[PDB]
RNA sequence: GGGGCGGUCGCCUCCUAAAAGGUAACGGAGGCGCCCAAAGGUUCCCUCAGAAUGGUUGGAAAUCAUUCGCAGAGUGUAAAG
RNA sequence: UGGUGGCGAUAGCGAAGAGGUCACACCCGUUCCCAUACCGAACACGGAAGUUAAGCUCUUCAGCGCCGAUGGUAGUCGGGGGUUUCCCCCUGUGAGAGUAGGACGCCGCCAA
RNA sequence: GGUCCGGUAGUUCAGUUGGUUAGAAUGCCUGCCUGUCACGCAGGAGGUCGCGGGUUCGAGUCCCGUCCGGACCGCCA
RNA sequence: CUUAUGACCUGGGCUACACACGUGCUACAAUGGACAGAACAAAGGGCAGCGAAACCGCGAGGUUAAGCCAAUCCCACAAAUCUGUUCUCAGUUCGGAUCGCAGUCUGCAACUCGACUGCGUGAAGCUGGAAUCGCUAGUAAUCGCGGAUCAGCAUGCCGCG
């Protein structure tokens, strides 16, 4: 580090929408996160719960 | 795995440019360290016949101390390659860093060697 | 920090099983993390490089290296010596740093995400990502940027082999 | 932001929200009475709670990550199902049965 | 290789040049009448060009990452060393 | 076994195999010298958790690279011919791309 | 046979010098005017530079050579 | 010609599309847009027809259905307008073009090739060159409303205020 030619660096914890926690550092003090990794649905294994998803080919005039 | 060099075979190229310019004759002998992570060597080379005329390290059986790769040994090496110069007096060397930076541990073997009396 | 402390506990024990080393040293470790802009300049504006220089440094914790061009080629109408995109590299704990940021807030960011690619590897270990947008961790003024040019991200291994960097990267957290 | 697209900050929530894509005035505004929160809001000083309430109901309605892909799938079906309103969406042509003589300038 | 007309007149590089040096022709090929306050001097440290693979704006090449890579690249400028 | 040297790589590039208590090196972390046109891999800084994996050293091999005369020729000094923009004879001299094989190291000096 | 010139939208000339932008009249197309046509009035495109090769980040425009034309000279017996 | 320029039948075409011309409609906005409320016309049509109220359906519409051969009943809640709240001058709460999805009606049948509804998406266009037209007051300009043609289809026409 040459000094002052870096912006400043320090612990700043993370708050997901969720609540989820990480020690986390970064230019800034504080992130105040809308999706994290435990809730965002491609990460949660695969769409463990988060869906509105389906598709069909369906054909039905029986009314 | 990425390519990293060998340090030491990055060394030898420095070494030997800087040697390319300068080496050790009679009465005018070459200075020589080692920088080892965990030890310091110093030796003094003839090259017009192939032999050594003093050496000394921090592994020598005698005056061993608890730095034994740090600046206190350093300085304890060089006074006591220095009087390995003066019981067979040579009274002059050239230097010869091995392919380091003149800023630490050489540079305290270098002015142990100096107030302790070989001019360089 | 905690990826280092989880690497340490878990990871590099559970692939050092499974690739059966003898040396339990010959374990794959993420040696660098390099983020390189690219702007097509061509004499248009001095100030593309002049905002993203400012903008990498809030992205990152450090300045980045403006880097310069080797040779003019005219297809552009770039001239040789006039600056063209820029460069930081990350290591030691800045490097956790910057993948925590990464798995945790980024990519789950995008506007649209599937998952990362199967195959964008060297065919030695290393691998390279390209995001579209500057949107990676919120806390960007986002009001303040203008261009939309995203970032080029190259993970480097000492992997020799694409399929040890391909499993290691999983338990790290890229998702396939 | 509130599904990866920002919002016009200064403005009506209910206008606001209309920016992003798949959902229209009348569809926004039924969602908005359902979520409860006033529907008449600068959307610049609202708090976080009223913010966050609306982003499970958008998540089981749909928008553009989803979207316009399906729309996109089925519109390539009917391309390459070989259908004629597929070759006429294919050649540019109108498909509402428009007459090609005088107009249709919006596309082509 | 009769004059006129044409071309040339000084300097530098190669071949002609017959393995020392030198060696002609209106013999065969190029360049020069500068430039550089650093494109010097010292000290210290590195290393190419090209190709393959990934990566967006971005490619046939702009910028990165890896690997191969005696020299193909540079060496202010002509050729030679 | 480490340090440093001379010898044209017959020294290499390869392919495999062993070693580490010691030495060497990977490693550990930058706090203070010092640094990264951005960074403790790099420079230095001061330790020693485990690690032969690599570096390094030994063992094997002619795949590549290298060295290599013997008799043959091509050429050529000097003589002597001929039907002479070129050929031939003699006293010498001796081509290289070709193999017989050599080699996948030799000699020190100081510290075990 | 030698020397010197030029080789650009369909046509005629600039740019060819400024190595770092391809332009001007005319023609052509569309619209307006007129009963119709012509004049007259609004709009618009075009060449990517005789050819080939070489230098340079980059040649229409730098340097050679090929082809096409034009000018000059080809003399003393 | 009657062994087709005459008949029959099905399907297609009369709706195509690189462009141009004309006639109209709608916009480019705050003398506005959205939302709520308050009103105020004439002139016509209706029996294989108009079809009330009520109920269902967000809506197109659906269901049982009252009355009316009509100055009784129905079509049929006129709109512009006025009052209030909001929007705050932007390609916009302007403008809705074109598309995807799901439907409504009619008709044997809505693909070429109908109209309408709920959706989502949201185009160009920020007053238009050379030119050029209509119009002497209930006119121009705007505002809706009927009728014919008619299974369903009107920005066109005719007429009404």
């Amino acid at each position: 580090m040459k000094a002052g030619i870096h912006p400043n660096f320090k612990k700043a914890t993370v708050k997901c929408a969720c609540g989820n926690e990480f020690e986390t550092g970064s230019v800034k003090e504080e992130v105040r996160v809308e999706i994290c990794s435990e809730c965002h649905p491609f990460y949660t294994g695969r769409q463990k719960f988060a869906s509105a998803d389906g598709r069909v080919d369906r054909f039905n005039k029986k009314y | 795995m990425i390519t990293k060099t060998s340090k030491n075979a990055a060394r030898l190229k420095r070494h030997a440019r800087v040697r390319a310019k300068l080496s050790g004759t009679a009465e005018r002998p070459r200075l020589n360290v080692f920088r080892s992570n965990k030890h310091i060597y110093a030796q003094i080379i003839d090259d017009v016949n192939g032999v050594t005329l003093a050496s000394a390290s921090t592994l020598d059986k005698d005056l061993n101390v608890e730095s034994t790769g740090d600046t206190s040994a350093a300085t304890k090496v060089g006074e006591l390659v220095a009087k390995r110069a003066a019981e067979k007096g040579i009274s002059d060397v050239v230097f010869d860093r091995g392919g380091y930076l003149y800023h630490g541990r050489v540079k305290a073997l270098a002015d142990a060697a100096r107030e302790a009396g070989l001019k360089f | 920090n905690r990826l280092k402390e989880k690497y340490n506990k878990e990871i590099a024990p559970a692939l050092m099983t499974k690739f059966n080393y003898d040396s339990v040293m010959q374990v794959p470790k993420i040696e660098k993390i390099v983020i390189n802009m690219g702007v097509g300049d061509a004499v248009q504006n001095a100030k593309a490089i002049d905002s993203a220089v400012e903008e990498l440094t809030f992205i990152a914790g450090q300045k980045p290296v403006v880097t310069r061009a080797k040779k003019s080629i005219a297809g552009f109408r770039l001239r040789e010596g006039m600056p063209i995109g820029a460069k930081v590299t990350l290591r030691g704990e800045r490097m956790y740093d910057f993948l925590d940021k990464l798995i945790s807030v980024s990519l789950p960011r995008v506007r649209d995400f599937r998952g990362v690619s199967k195959k964008s590897f060297d065919g030695r270990g290393n691998y390279t990502l390209g995001i579209k947008e500057q949107l990676i961790f919120p806390e960007i003024d986002y009001d303040k940027v203008t261009k939309v040019r995203g970032m080029d991200i190259v993970i480097v291994t000492t992997a020799n082999t694409d399929e040890e960097a391909r499993e290691l990267l999983t338990q790290v957290g890229m998702p396939f | 932001r509130i599904a990866g697209v920002d919002i016009p900050r200064d403005k009506r929530v209910v206008i606001s929200l209309t920016y992003i894509f798949g959902i229209g005035r009348t569809t926004a505004q039924q969602v908005l009475k359902e979520a409860g929160v006033s529907e008449d809001t600068r959307v610049r000083d609202l708090t976080e709670e009223e913010l966050g309430k609306i982003r499970d109901i958008i998540d089981k309605l749909k928008v553009e990550g989803d979207l316009r892909r399906e729309v996109s799938l089925n519109i390539k079906r009917l391309i390459e199902i070989g259908s004629y309103r597929g070759i006429r969406h294919r050649r540019g042509l109108p498909v509402r049965g428009q007459n090609s003589k005088n107009n249709a300038r919006t596309r082509k």
